[PDB]
């Protein structure tokens, strides 16, 4: 595993680290839904109910 | 002491020891199995086989005298040894069996028998002979692609296209008048010998061998010829080492002296003065190493030579060998190079100086071939004695910190690890 596959996972760390900077950095809000900025009032449904994009 | 007097052709050099009793003769070539192409490789064994075969070992010993021959990576040698009163006798033999006509050597039934005994005895060198098989894949691992990757022995695969035209003309292109050096060593005087060469015409030819194009120029490799049904695991690798005539050379030969000879059967042989052995002690990482340091005419290498039966522990026993070879450059106190001084001077003594009149010669054929005067023992151990420890620390400095390596193995290497674990053991992080 050494002297090998430690870079090869090196050079996908890297690529992943740039990948990550670029979306928190320059678009951050771009993954998330708008509404979860609102404070939440439990009386005000915001007619559609999409949880986050993964689930 | 050992005398060298060039004539209008050859060179003679002899060195009377008046206490030896067998005199012996003979002719050095400085041209080995180096000297040839891959596609007619295996020529030089073969002329060794021509002029120790049946026929003239006979007519040799009818006369009173003994054949022997050695081919090296630069240098060839026909000796014919014999009674102190028969030298004439072994020079007017020498004379007419190999300088003027071989035609009773080289018949349509001396080649075709020394042929088969020489592909049968190459190829149970192949099969049954393991670390003088990897050596030489170290060889032809280290300087491949460049003439000092030939083996000295020939491959059947370049010996089976081999007919008499082609030893014919490796004696016309190599069997020179400007290659040969006569060697002459046992109770014969100086000008004994040189008056026998005066009196009969013993000249080969006359021109130059051929310059050939390439220089031996070392590339950090790996080989590995895995046979899992092999009981060992055999395994050398080697630096680039000095040449010979390079003024590193002693400490080449000093720094290889340092590591030296193990073998963990032998009681007197596993309490030596070596820091490794404190190391490979334990589980029983290896059952012999030896330290080399060959040095040919353009390059050499310097490594050690293993044998393992700890067959998944090979790791640990290059790690620890590393790891103190690096010892050479940052740590190599002051008492391990007085005794390896002590122990070269001894190794050096019993070399150049035993009782067998044929390894004198071939040394003497050696080193007045490259060199031009044999140098002496005295003046040797002057030179061992003239080292220092910073001397070899820059040497190792020089030839040992994070070169590369070449590497050869056999037998079940698996638990061996990659190249560049290997290499980046050459060079530690400073502990
Ligand atoms: C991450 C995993 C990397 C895996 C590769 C690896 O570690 O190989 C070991 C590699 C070979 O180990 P080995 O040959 O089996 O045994 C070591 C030798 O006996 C002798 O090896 P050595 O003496 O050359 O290595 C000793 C090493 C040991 O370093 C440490 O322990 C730290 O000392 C240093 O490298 C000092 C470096 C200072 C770095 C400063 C910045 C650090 C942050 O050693 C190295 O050259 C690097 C050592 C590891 C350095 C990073 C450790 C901390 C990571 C967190």
């Amino acid at each position: 595993m050494h002297s090998y596959f430690i870079f090869k996972d090196l050079v996908t760390v890297f690529l992943f680290m740039l990948i990550l900077a670029l979306f928190v950095f320059y678009s951050p809000n771009t993954l998330g839904h708008p509404d979860n900025y609102i404070p939440g009032n439990p009386l005000v449904t915001p007619a559609s109910i999409v949880p986050e994009w993964y689930l | 002491a050992e005398v060298t007097q060039l004539s209008n052709g050859i060179v003679v050099a002899t060195e009377h020891n008046p206490s030896a009793h067998t005199a012996s003769v003979g002719v050095v070539f400085g041209s080995g199995a180096a000297n040839e192409n891959p596609y007619n490789n295996g020529v030089s064994n073969l002329w060794k086989n021509i002029f120790l075969s049946k026929e003239n070992s006979a007519v040799a010993a009818k006369e009173g005298l003994a054949l022997s021959s050695n081919i090296s990576r630069d240098f060839q040698s026909y000796i014919v040894s014999s009674l102190p009163g028969s030298t004439d006798k072994s020079l007017d033999f020498l004379n007419q069996s190999f300088i003027q006509q071989k035609a009773n050597l080289l018949s349509s039934s001396n080649f075709e028998a020394t042929k088969k005994s020489v592909l049968k005895q190459v190829q149970d060198f192949e099969e049954n002979d393991h670390p003088n098989r990897v050596l030489e894949h170290l060889h032809s691992t280290a300087f491949q692609n460049t003439p000092l990757s030939l083996p000295t022995r020939g491959t059947l695969e370049s010996l089976e296209n081999l007919v008499v035209a082609d030893l014919e003309s490796f004696a016309n292109n190599h069997f020179l008048n400007s290659n040969a050096v006569v060697v002459g060593t046992g109770n014969i005087k100086h000008e004994d010998l040189v008056n026998s060469i005066e009196s009969k015409n013993l000249s080969l030819q006359t021109g130059t061998k051929p310059v050939l194009k390439k220089k031996a120029a070392f590339l950090g490799s790996e080989v590995r010829l895995r046979d899992d049904t092999l009981p060992k695991a055999w395994i050398s690798l080697a630096v680039e080492g000095e040449p010979v005539n390079s003024p590193n050379y002693f400490v080449a030969k000093l720094a290889a002296q340092i590591f030296g000879s193990y073998n963990a059967f032998e009681p007197a042989s596993r309490l030596q003065g070596i820091k490794l052995l404190d190391n490979i002690q334990e589980y029983q990482l290896c059952d012999n190493f030896n330290h080399f340091s060959l040095s040919y005419k353009d390059s050499g290498l310097w490594g050690f030579s293993t044998a393992t039966r700890n067959v998944t522990m090979i790791d640990d026993l290059i790690h620890f060998t590393l790891k103190q070879w690096n010892r050479l450059t940052i740590s190599v106190t002051d008492t391990e190079v007085e005794r390896a001084k002590s122990l070269l001077k001894l190794q050096l003594g019993q070399l150049y100086e035993s009782g067998n009149p044929v390894n004198d010669a071939n040394l003497l054929g050696a080193e007045v071939l490259i060199k031009g005067s044999k140098l002496s023992l005295g003046e040797a151990f002057k030179k061992i004695d003239a080292i220092t420890v910073k001397d070899v620390k820059a040497w190792a400095g020089k030839r040992l910190w994070d070169q590369d390596i070449a590497i050869a193995g056999t037998g079940q290497i698996e638990g061996l690890l990659d190249y560049m674990r290997i290499r980046s053991d050459m060079s530690m992080m400073r502990w």
